[PDB]
């Protein structure tokens, strides 16, 4: 949320986080920004893209 | 890059076993003195003062003035600890 | 990396030859002072002296004191020596010539030093002697009251290249060394060194006749050895390092066709063999502080210099803006 | 009559006044020199 | 360093100069403001010399109390002067030479 | 696999830090810990870091302890005491905080398993921030000094209170 | 006392002088011949009178 | 699997703080060197995250974490010589007058 | 002349000095080709690594 | 570039002072031509001195401190809240540091570095109510935290206050590191730690169900080292033991200004940020908990200082069942408790501070104070009756606000539960009372009457606490101003 990355560029997920900020900065209802909400912590964690990448290792198992 | 750090560890693996080597060879044929503690103390507030200006030190190119200033007002600081120090008389081992 | 042991080993094994005949240099250079001969019967010249010293301690009889500290006992010249050591994978002999081009070379040295001081202070402890424990306390307290001031001027070194690779700061002096504007510098450096390695005029450890009993006085053979010889490699380290920071490394003293011919390691070699001349001469020249006066030399001198130095080069180099 | 009191500081305390000296100036090339030098630039 | 004067709270007077520069707000201290200075600089002195008394220092004590009263009492009549000049405290003097300056 | 040998490594020296009889042994474990630590920093790409646990933890601090510690000369019957009755409790603590905070990223960071498939072609590189490198050190030393002084300033207040502290509780003047 | 004689203790204090001389006096037998006797080649001098084993 | 197996490195440091303050109820040097390595644990975690979130936040906080520990350990161990000094012991014993 | 005596062990550490920079020198240029370079970057590993692509697949 | 640190002019203004307060003493204490004199009394003064004007450098500037706000965004947020809070903060240091002058001169306390300590730990609280990032709050509460363990040891050849300080360093440097994992937690689980951007992540969402784990063990922790922080049971036990054991103006200047500091952290983290119901559970169980513990405890103890502790453990928890509500309501009602216990203490600790140059360490000790002075004992009286929550004294706000929010929020066990600590607290505070006025004992012990400070302290406090609630409207206004400043 800074945007001071640790190798002197730009933080990998700023922009998301600020894209966040922007929707959270005019919509009332907090609901609204659900999604850039989102992206920023699936840029944070990387979880569903792990989630989906273990499904299809699952899947891949499953069938061998 | 940390690539340069691994010949440092083959370093020390080989460093140890000529020292165990060396060591090894011949196996074949109640008083507290608070001055010690104050002179840990004051190593301690250097040692950070030192390290606090590594960083400084390869930076001042793009800090400029402010950096150089605030660095300055550290130093000021410690400085007043430091002299309260010397006053005291924890300098002196007499 | 299967090339790389024989890289260290290439590095390791001079080293210790090396440690080996600078103690029969100072062996002979003391004596050539003092109107007599020095090891002149062990070989040609003594040259064979070191094999025969190294060759009875390995022969000597190792006694380990009953001690309820055996392992501490014998680990801590293993640790002072493994300490002394690794401080050589980062030195740089000429253009190239180093093992590892480490990025943060000088707070890596930093830290080496730092740690040094556990081998002296472990063997006091270890040894069941209050004679050894006091005195390996009073070196380790000079110890560290002597890295202070070898840390504020390695940060003004920083400052005048701006990069903490060894390699970087010998070939930032390539318009001049910084030994000639930095010449008090120099010489708080090299006291400061004296002052850390525990070496004359600050050898509380050799000042058995003042009352004051070594740190290392319960051991002997090769524990002895491995502390001596621990010794003796930071003093060649120092002379490298006081060769690196000021006077140009492996530079050549005129940027000349005729000073360049010869090879850069020659440079450096010549520039670290002076620095050793100084430690004996030194040695050989004065007598020594009682360890209050070099304490308070430490904190009450050397210190307030260091540190006033960092701020007036820092300032005049962000004044005209020179800076790195 | 302080005049002949930095006397004797500097006879009595010659690594406390050598210093003093040398951080002073490194405080005051900044502090003085540095503007006038920018002040001069923009002109 | 960007800088940004930009205050949470907007001004409630006219702004006679949203950044003004050292000199200019010290040459803006009115009698009001050397009054402040004055009165914090001579209760610091005062309370020196009444606190110094007992240990026996009452010389150097008045010198600490002064030396302290001259920073706070500094810092007010800028902080004031300053305040007037942006237009967060009533600065009726301040818009005079401004209208006619 | 290398991060199992350091996580063994520091489980058992902070075990030994805990158990040990003698607390003189306790500082050499504690700086055991220390140094495995660093070594993590290395693996993080942290090398200042990385030094710096090395230079203030083991060399300025655990001296202290060091030095502390053996000036007291502490008989093992002042500190002595058999511990096999907190087995339970400790069991009890010790699994509770195990099972929920071990775990606790699991949910949020979910892992990535290493498919039988050469998942290292998909790197994108990108050159353009590989131009000029900047190191560890360089990148919190743009930030230190400039952009967030006031705690750089108040960390210095914190030391020299220690400096005060360590005086006025300690010193005897001769 | 006086300026320019505090500025003359000040510089020779700061600038180790009187230990320079040390050194270069510590030098100068380096270079010079040794008295060591190289027994058991060579002797030291004896005298008629000397009492050695009757 | 890499930010689980550090994080359960710090992990095991601050477990093995809260393990140490557990078992050593006779032992109030130990006590303060188990909180030492809790704060160790804390100052890893700072780093570790840092380099996860590509964010500089983590990195500064952990040189003004160290600089606290640095301070804490010095006032610490002034306390504890005082206390023995006055005591002449470190037994648990004698540093429990103030009760109830 | 005799203080040639003592010239001969300082020599010698010299010449353990220059050992030690010039036989790591020429075994890492025997083993990687080229003197090892001094500043090696994220931007040399790069070059490096797809250099080994360019060159093997053509 | 100057006009920029308009913002930080009283905190600039308070650091120098100490500085120039150091080195006066460090010169003068150690000075053979004027015999080592003792300047505890002559820094307290001018120490008091810097403190007034700081405080005046704060009140007069009130909007230059929120000036270059952006610029200063990152370290700190000034506002209406911290403005009055830091006011608040400056008054307690000032009259704690007015209370400490006949404990100097006549126990011969001659260390001036207490009054530099004290000073440090008051610029440690002042960037405690400014704090606006997890950073900065722990930096700012660590300086507090290190002044306090320092002075708490002070009288460092005492059995009681090297163990006061031992017991303090070790426990509050474990909540420290408990608190510091929780931010990290909260850190990696956000990548945030300013306030402003926990408050947008976190807002909408509480737990629904795919709740983060890592932000609710960071709220946890965090919640734990501020319950330590405000002597929260069952965070407790360290404070009475620390309180008897320091030296009296230490417990005095602990009873009152780390309260103000922290519970404008507490308000600021969590009010200002968005979780669910959870913690306000953890501080409603907190309370109740500490009002029982506090009001038992303080039954069982027969001696002063520990009586005082054990009924401030019990009064912050009447003031957190305030916070736990979440109105707005809620938010003035703790700061009008928290201003007015204050208010309260300070009278106590004063007369306390007095009737220790006789040594009074029992209540017993205060048998017959009712004829050796009269005038006294009815003002220990008004104050214990203040405690108790009679009305019209003004200790009764915080009794009725007890009561009516548990009627509102719909509480019936928490109404029952201020009801049997209310009447155990007026047994124990009227215990007082009946010892300085009914019994008759064998031996009296006849006090030493105060110095002019804190008699006029106390006047002072007397009257505003037996008038209080016949003009309380200024309170009451600029309370319901400051709640309403934390969220517009
Ligand atoms: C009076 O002060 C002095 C000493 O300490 C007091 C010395 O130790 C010494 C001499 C000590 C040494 C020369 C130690 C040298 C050891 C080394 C160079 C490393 C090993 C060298 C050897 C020849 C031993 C080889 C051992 C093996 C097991 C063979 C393995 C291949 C001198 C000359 C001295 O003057």
């Amino acid at each position: 949320a800074s945007g001071w990355g640790i190798t002197g560029n730009k933080g990998r997920c700023y922009d998301f986080w600020m894209d966040f900020s922007e929707c959270m900065s005019h919509c009332r209802e907090p609901k609204d920004c659900t999604l850039l909400r989102e992206d920023y912590l699936e840029c944070l964690h990387h979880s569903k893209e792990f989630q989906r990448r273990n499904r299809i290792y699952k899947e891949e198992q499953r069938k061998l | 890059m940390m690539l340069e750090f691994a010949p440092i560890f083959i370093y020390l693996v080989i460093s140890l076993l000529v020292s165990l080597i060396l060591l090894g060879v011949p196996f074949l044929f109640s008083r507290f003195d608070i001055r010690f503690y104050l002179v840990s103390i004051l190593f301690l507030i250097f040692d950070l003062e030192v390290t606090f200006f590594f960083p400084w030190a390869v930076s001042l190119n793009k800090i400029d003035l402010f950096g150089f200033w605030s660095m300055m007002a550290f130093l000021f600081i410690l400085t007043i600890g430091f002299l309260y120090e010397w006053k005291r008389g924890a300098l002196d081992w007499e | 990396y299967i090339a790389v042991p024989a890289e260290i080993l290439g590095i390791i094994l001079p080293l210790l030859l090396g440690v080996a005949f600078l103690v029969l240099a100072e062996r002979k250079v003391m004596a050539f002072v003092q109107r007599r001969k020095g090891p002149d019967v062990v070989g040609s010249f003594g040259l064979l002296q070191p094999l025969a010293d190294g060759l009875k301690l390995i022969l000597k009889e190792p006694i380990s004191p009953s001690s309820a500290n055996f392992f501490l006992f014998r680990m801590a010249p293993v640790a002072t020596f493994m300490l002394s050591l690794v401080a050589w994978a980062v030195v740089p002999f000429d253009y190239g010539m180093v093992l590892s081009d480490l990025n943060i070379g000088l707070l890596y040295l930093f830290a080496i030093s730092s740690l040094g001081v556990y081998g002296i202070i472990i063997a006091g402890r270890s040894s069941n002697s209050k004679y050894a424990f006091l005195g390996a306390l009073r070196s380790a307290a000079q110890m560290v009251s002597y890295e202070v001031s070898i840390g504020l001027i390695l940060i003004t070194v920083l400052i005048c290249v701006g990069s903490c690779n060894l390699s970087e700061i010998v070939m930032a002096q390539k318009q001049i060394w910084f030994g000639i504007p930095l010449f008090p510098v120099l010489v708080m450096f090299f006291i400061s060194c004296l002052a850390e390695t525990n070496r004359a005029p600050f050898d509380l450890p050799e000042a058995e006749a003042e009352l004051v009993a070594g740190y290392n006085v319960e051991y002997s053979s090769m524990g002895f050895a491995l502390f001596f010889l621990g010794e003796y490699a930071n003093m060649i380290l120092m002379s490298g390092l006081c060769t690196l920071f000021f006077l140009g490394g492996w530079l050549p003293i005129l940027d000349l066709p005729i000073f360049k011919k010869i090879p850069g390691s020659i440079w450096f070699s010549i520039k670290v063999l002076f620095f050793l001349f100084l430690y004996i001469w030194v040695r050989a020249a004065f007598p020594r502080y009682r360890y209050d006066q070099l304490m308070g030399l430490g904190w009450k001198v050397f210190l307030p210099l260091s540190l006033a130095w960092v701020v007036s080069v820092s300032g005049l180099l962000v004044t005209f803006q020179w800076l790195p | 009559p302080v005049m002949e009191k930095l006397r004797m500081f500097v006879a009595q305390e010659p690594v406390v006044a050598a210093s003093c000296l040398i951080g002073g100036v490194g405080l005051f090339l900044p502090a003085v020199v540095r503007p006038i030098l920018d002040s001069l630039e923009a002109s | 360093m960007n800088t940004d004067i930009t205050a949470l709270e907007k001004a409630q007077y006219p702004v006679v100069d949203r950044n003004p520069a050292f000199t200019k707000v010290v040459g803006n201290f009115s009698t009001l403001d050397y009054l402040r200075f004055s009165t914090i600089t001579g209760i610091s002195v005062t309370v020196g010399y009444l606190s110094g008394i007992k240990p026996g220092i009452k010389g150097p004590s008045m010198v600490t109390g002064g030396l302290i009263g001259l920073m706070g009492g500094f810092m007010y009549a800028y902080q004031n002067s300053a305040g007037r000049l942006m237009g967060f405290f009533p600065n009726d003097g301040e818009v005079a030479s401004y209208q006619k300056r | 696999m290398i991060l199992s040998v350091l996580s063994s490594l520091a489980l058992v020296s902070g075990l030994m830090v805990v158990r040990a009889k003698n607390p003189v042994h306790s500082v050499l474990f504690f700086i055991l810990v220390f140094c495995d630590t660093s070594g993590l920093l290395l693996l993080l790409g942290l090398d200042f870091f990385a030094m710096i646990f090395l230079v203030v933890y083991i060399g300025a601090i655990a001296v202290l302890f060091l030095f502390v510690v053996m000036m007291f000369h502490i008989q093992i019957a002042e500190i002595h005491e058999e511990v096999l009755r907190y087995l339970p409790v400790s069991g009890i603590i010790g699994l509770i905080f195990w099972w929920e905070m071990f775990f606790i990223l699991d949910n949020e960071s979910i892992p990535l398993l290493p498919t039988q498939r050469n998942t290292t072609s998909l790197r994108y590189t990108v050159y353009a921030g590989k131009v000029r490198s900047w190191t560890n050190l360089e990148t919190l030393g743009n930030l230190l000094y400039t952009y967030y002084f006031v705690w750089f300033l108040v960390s210095s207040l914190i030391l020299l209170v220690a400096m005060i502290g360590a005086i006025v509780l300690t010193m005897h003047r001769t | 006392k006086d300026w320019n004689t505090v500025f003359e203790r000040s510089i020779n204090t700061l600038f180790l002088t009187e230990m320079v001389r040390g050194l270069s006096l510590t030098l100068k037998y380096f270079f010079d011949p040794k008295v060591t006797i190289n027994y058991p080649f060579e002797k030291g001098p004896l005298s008629p009178r000397f009492r050695g084993e009757h | 699997m890499d930010l689980i197996k550090y994080f359960t490195f710090s992990m095991i440091i601050f477990i093995l703080g809260i393990w140490g303050i557990l078992l050593n109820r006779r032992n109030i040097l130990i006590m303060l060197m188990s909180i030492e390595l809790m704060l160790l644990a804390v100052n890893l975690n700072f780093l570790v995250f840092s380099v996860s979130l590509d964010d500089m936040m983590g990195q500064v906080f952990a040189l003004l974490v160290l600089t606290v520990a640095a301070a804490e350990s010095a006032i610490g161990l002034a306390i504890f010589v005082i206390t023995f000094r006055v005591r002449g012991t470190i037994a648990v014993e004698f540093i429990n007058s103030i009760q109830g | 002349l005799v203080w040639l005596e003592a010239m001969l062990p300082l020599g010698i550490i010299g010449g353990m000095l220059c050992i030690m920079g010039n036989s790591q020198y020429y075994i890492h240029k025997a083993y990687h080709g080229r003197p090892k370079h001094i500043g090696h970057d994220e931007w040399d590993v790069a070059m490096e690594r797809r250099d080994k692509k360019v060159v093997e697949k053509a | 570039m100057f006009n920029l640190f308009l913002a930080v002019f009283p905190e600039i203004f308070i650091i120098n002072a100490t500085f120039i307060l150091l080195i006066h003493g460090v010169v003068f204490s150690t000075s053979k031509k004027y015999d080592y004199p003792p300047l505890a009394s002559n820094v307290g003064w001018l120490g008091l001195l810097s403190v007034l004007i700081t405080l005046l450098l704060l009140a007069a500037g009130a909007p230059l401190l929120t000036i270059a706000h952006l610029f200063w965004n990152n370290l700190f947020r000034r506002d209406n809240f911290t403005y009055f809070c830091q006011i608040f903060l400056l008054l307690s240091t000032a009259g704690t540091i007015s209370m400490c002058f006949d404990f100097f001169d006549q126990e011969r306390f001659d260390a001036f570095e207490f009054i530099v300590l004290i000073l440090l730990s008051t610029c440690g609280m002042l960037f405690m109510i400014s704090a606006y990032d997890l950073i900065a709050m722990y930096l700012a509460i660590e300086l507090q935290s290190l002044c306090f363990y320092v002075i708490a040891a002070s009288k460092r050849k005492s059995e009681f206050s090297t163990e006061a300080g031992l017991k303090y360093l070790i426990l509050g440097a474990f909540s420290s590191g408990i608190l510091l994992f929780g931010c990290s937690m909260i850190y990696g689980s956000t990548g945030a730690t300013h306030f402003d951007q926990l408050a947008k992540i976190l807002t909408g969402y509480e737990i629904t169900g795919a709740r983060s784990s890592g932000i609710f063990m960071g709220i946890l922790f965090i919640a734990v080292g501020f319950l330590f922080k405000i002597t929260a049971v069952p965070f407790h036990m360290w404070a009475p033991d620390i309180y008897e054991g320091s030296p009296t103006p230490v417990t005095a200047f602990l009873s009152i200004a780390p309260k103000i500091s922290i519970f404008a952290n507490i308000l600021r983290v969590f009010i200002y940020g968005s979780y669910g119901a959870t913690l306000q559970q953890i501080f409603f169980f907190c309370s109740i908990a500490s009002m029982i513990l506090g009001a038992l405890a303080a039954m069982a103890q027969t001696k002063v200082k520990r009586l005082l502790a054990y009924s401030s453990i019990g009064h912050v928890g009447y003031i957190c069942i305030g916070f736990s509500c979440g109105t707005i309501e809620g938010i003035q009602s703790l700061l009008i408790g928290i201003f007015i216990y204050a208010l309260m203490t300070m009278d106590a600790f004063a007369i306390v501070l007095a009737l220790r140059q006789t040594r009074v360490k029992y209540i017993a000790d205060l048998g017959a104070l009712a004829k050796t002075n009269p005038i006294l004992a009815i003002t220990f009286s008004i104050t214990m009756f203040s405690y108790a929550g009679i009305p019209p004294l003004a200790g009764f706000c915080s009794k009725f606000y007890l009561f009516f929010a548990a009627l509102g929020c719909g509480a019936y066990f928490l109404a029952l539960v201020g009801v049997v600590t209310s009447v155990i607290g007026c047994f124990y505070y009227i215990r007082l009372v009946k010892r300085m006025f009914f019994d008759t004992p064998r031996t009296w012990i006849l006090y030493e009457p105060m110095d002019r400070n804190k008699s006029l302290l106390l006047a002072m406090t007397s009257f505003f606490i037996t008038l209080f609630l016949l003009y309380p409207s200024p309170l009451f206004s600029v309370t319901h101003q400051m709640a309403l400043s934390l969220y517009l």
